[PDB]
């Protein structure tokens, strides 16, 4: 997995530190990019989970 | 089971796209959802044909 703006990413440990925004899906040129196995499958999970984290009842 | 599930899906989708502010907007939430869009949603699901042509994704 390559960030392609600053540098590529070797391990996955740094994902815990902060949120990351990647480049375009390309689907052309030498940089084929291509979506990951879990690309966009977690749609409602983020919404309700951040709703839980921001809730003041818990 | 399939009709119950699809009804829940349609109600949730219409509810969210019509009432975007609400976060925990669920199937029992008393927020305005309309039934004409739900009926058309069920109608289009009845005649869905997925494209299996190589290249472009299965849509």
């Amino acid at each position: 997995p390559k960030l392609s703006n600053g540098e590529l990413v070797e391990n996955r440990q740094i994902y815990f530190n902060e949120k990351l925004e990647f480049t375009s899906s390309n689907t052309s040129k030498a940089t084929k990019a291509s979506n990951g196995p879990f690309n966009g499958e977690f749609n409602r999970f983020l919404s309700r989970f951040e709703t839980k984290l921001t809730d003041k009842r818990l | 089971h399939n009709q119950v599930s699809q009804f829940k899906r349609a109600v949730v989708l219409n509810k969210e796209k019509y009432n975007p502010e609400f976060k925990k907007i669920t199937y029992d939430s008393p927020v305005y959802f309309n039934i004409n869009e739900v009926f058309n949603y069920i109608y289009n699901l009845n005649e869905e044909v997925i494209n299996k042509i190589e290249g472009e994704p299965s849509l």
